[PDB]
């Protein structure tokens, strides 16, 4: 049968990865604040041709509990790190989360990708050079995203599969 | 001396049971004055009618969002939000009926009753008041709730006023 992905959102409270996730999966966003526990999904979708099932996994951003991730962090195959391009807090906060999954998987090789949402908003902090050359010097895809206008979802998703893929093939 | 206030819980419609709480006007006046307003209903909203949205067998019971019933709402009697009025007193165990926020100075409407000792959250959440009668009402909602909070039937506050 097609093959699951196993996706991990990961990122600093109210950066969008809740906003992301429900766009992918319901095509709607609200404005609401609804800090997440945490909460997964199944999407079936076409990548480059090939079916196959996403399971995202929608985690806290609760800053509070940053010991309680190695599990999820030693399950998932691949990471969608995101932060807000107008909270630049959120941007120095990615590195911390890549550290952590670098550590916890023990490898330099682990798929992800670089997710600067919120690009709908004036109030942009983080400029895309200093996020395109965080991500070069991760070896990874950066991507821009909006959950409010839909731009860039479906490639930020898709990109991670991508990466995933050419993972699995090593 | 301090007041009471109940809350009479049901499920799917059904009556469950009563609980009531002392709420601690000698040490978090303003806290405890807006939860026992809202639990009159006496500033025209409340938590009458309103749901326990998030449950977590082991940990505790939150409810209080009676302006979007999602666990995205909620108001003070105050305002929208109001300060945190102190850290005194602390989650030392089931029972404790602490302010739910969104981080500093952010507290609404929401509230959570715990079900066991939350010392993690001291300094963080505002602690008002103690569960005084109905403490097993508490106990038996939790096996409506899950880990991530989500419950598989509707807990609601049919009915809640002073004593
Ligand atoms: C890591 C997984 N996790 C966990 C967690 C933590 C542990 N341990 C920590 C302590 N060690 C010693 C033992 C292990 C074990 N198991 C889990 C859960 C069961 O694993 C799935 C929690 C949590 C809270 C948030 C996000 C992720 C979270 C969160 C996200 S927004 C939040 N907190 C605060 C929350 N704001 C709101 O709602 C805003 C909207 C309103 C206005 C809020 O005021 N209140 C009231 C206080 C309780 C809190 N809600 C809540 O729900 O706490 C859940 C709890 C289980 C107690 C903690
Ligand atoms: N303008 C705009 N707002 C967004 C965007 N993505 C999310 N938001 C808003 O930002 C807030 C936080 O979004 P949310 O997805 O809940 O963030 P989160 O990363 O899941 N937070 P948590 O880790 O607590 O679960 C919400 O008000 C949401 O509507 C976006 O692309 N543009
Ligand atoms: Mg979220």
């Amino acid at each position: 049968s097609m093959t699951e992905y196993k996706l991990v959102v990961v990122g600093a409270g109210d950066v969008g990865k809740s906003a992301l996730t429900i766009q992918l999966i319901q095509n709607h966003f609200v404005d609401e604040y609804d800090p997440t526990i945490e909460d997964s999904y199944r999407k079936q979708v076409v990548i480059d041709g090939e079916t196959c099932l996403l399971d995202i996994l929608d985690t806290a951003g609760q800053e509070e509990y940053s010991a309680m991730r190695d599990q999820y962090m030693r399950t998932g195959e691949g990471f969608l790190c995101v932060f807000a391009i107008n909270n630049t807090k959120s941007f120095e906060d990615i590195h911390h989360y890549r550290e952590q999954i670098k550590r916890v998987k023990d490898s330099e090789d682990v798929p992800m990708v670089l997710v600067g949402n919120k690009c709908d908003l004036p109030s942009r902090t983080v400029d895309t050079k200093q996020a395109q050359d965080l991500a070069r010097s991760y070896g990874i895809p950066f991507i821009e995203t909006s959950a409010k206008t839909r731009q860039g979802v479906d490639d930020a998703f898709y990109t991670l599969v991508r990466e995933i893929r050419k993972h699995k093939e090593k | 001396v301090n007041p009471t206030v109940f809350f009479d819980i049901a499920v799917d419609g059904e009556p469950l049971g009563r609980v009531s709480f002392e709420l601690f006007a000698d040490k978090v006046p303003k806290t405890a004055e807006n939860f026992r307003a809202l639990s009159t209903g006496e500033k025209g909203f409340g938590y009458k009618g309103s749901c326990f949205h998030r449950i977590i067998p082991g940990f505790m019971c939150q409810g209080g969002d009676f302006t979007r019933h999602n666990g995205t709402g909620g108001k003070s009697i105050y305002g929208e939000k109001f300060e945190d009025e102190n850290f005194i007193l602390k989650h030392t165990g089931p029972g404790i009926l602490s302010m739910a926020n969104a981080g500093p100075n952010t507290n609404g409407s929401q509230f959570f009753i715990c079900t066991a000792k939350t010392e993690w959250l001291d300094g963080k959440h505002v602690v008002f008041g103690k569960v005084k009668e109905g403490m097993n009402i508490v106990e038996a909602m939790e096996r409506f709730g899950s880990r991530n909070g989500k419950t598989s039937k509707k807990i609601t506050i049919a009915d809640c006023g002073q004593l």
